[PDB]
Formats: structure tokens, C-alpha cells, sequence
């Protein structure tokens, strides 16, 4: 699910996914 | 940044992990 254009919510939620307990930082600049 | 690499650009799972914590 993680090889396409990823944006805004959609994003945050792949990265939710991915990182799990490691948890992550979301900096769109 | 994340946006520009995963959004105008297509994903990838490494790119994800780079910021995981």
C-alpha cells in the first residue's frame, strides 16, 4: 500500500501503519 | 521533505521509515 502518491491524511495513516510503536514525525514543510 | 518525496512523488517504504521514530 505504500508505493503510490501518498497525500495528506493519507500519509499520516501510512506512516501510523508502518511505524507502529515506533512511532514517527510528520513535517509536510 | 515527506510531502515531496511520498505525495507529488510516488512512496516508498523506505521513505516512510525514515521518519519513523
Amino acid at each position: 500500500f505504500v508505493n503510490q502518491h501518498l497525500c495528506g491524511s493519507h500519509l499520516v495513516e501510512a506512516l501510523y501503519l508502518v511505524c507502529g510503536e515506533r512511532g514517527f514525525f510528520y513535517t509536510p514543510k | 521533505g515527506i510531502v515531496e518525496q511520498c505525495c507529488t512523488s510516488i512512496c516508498s517504504l523506505y521513505q516512510l521509515e525514515n521518519y519513523c521514530g
